[PDB]
């Protein structure tokens, strides 16, 4: 699935490079994603200025991949979704489970 | 302390918009029922108002 396409997706970036990439935004809602090695559950990296024992803090949600016909891609136990991109754009407004809802994309 | 369950408080000044998630408040603490997940950890407010909370704006006091 061509992600290269968008923002959030991110292969050539390594995880610790993730962790100091969103950092450098400094925002609330800083979300991006990383390519796992799992060829269909990569890793979202979402950054938040949170948590008082350690902040920055960076939240890193795996894609939870329940291999269902179809369904498979989700994090909130709420709704599934069969493409990561549409996980993105719900989660961006609307109401879901994320600690700070996806409002603010980086790019690598 | 943690023996079973720990208490967590809110940094910040979240609110709700959904049913599911639960209104918190600075200075506001609950308890804690499911540590495990890795996205909302839920609480039981002593007023007995049960949701999802937040990860990031909690915390365990840990006594």
């Amino acid at each position: 699935n061509n992600l290269e396409t968008y923002e959030w997706y991110n292969k050539s970036i390594s995880r610790d490079k993730a962790e100091k990439l969103l950092l450098d935004t400094g925002k609330e809602g800083a979300f991006m994603v990383r390519d796992s090695r799992t060829p269909g559950t990569y890793t979202v990296s979402v950054f938040t200025k949170a948590i008082i024992s350690e902040n920055p803090c960076i939240k890193h949600y795996h894609i939870k991949e329940t291999n269902d016909s179809p369904k498979r891609y989700y994090v909130a136990e709420k709704y599934v979704f069969d493409s990561i991109p549409l996980l993105i754009q719900y989660h961006q407004y609307n109401g879901g489970g994320l600690v700070t809802r996806l409002r603010y994309p980086v790019c690598g | 302390g943690s023996p079973e369950e720990t208490l967590v408080i809110a940094l910040y000044d979240y609110q709700t918009n959904d049913p599911q998630e639960l209104a918190l408040r600075c200075d506001e603490e609950y308890y804690l029922l499911d540590s495990s997940e890795i996205h909302w950890w839920r609480v039981q407010d002593k007023n007995g108002h049960e949701g999802y909370a937040p990860s990031s704006y909690l915390v365990e006091k840990s006594p």
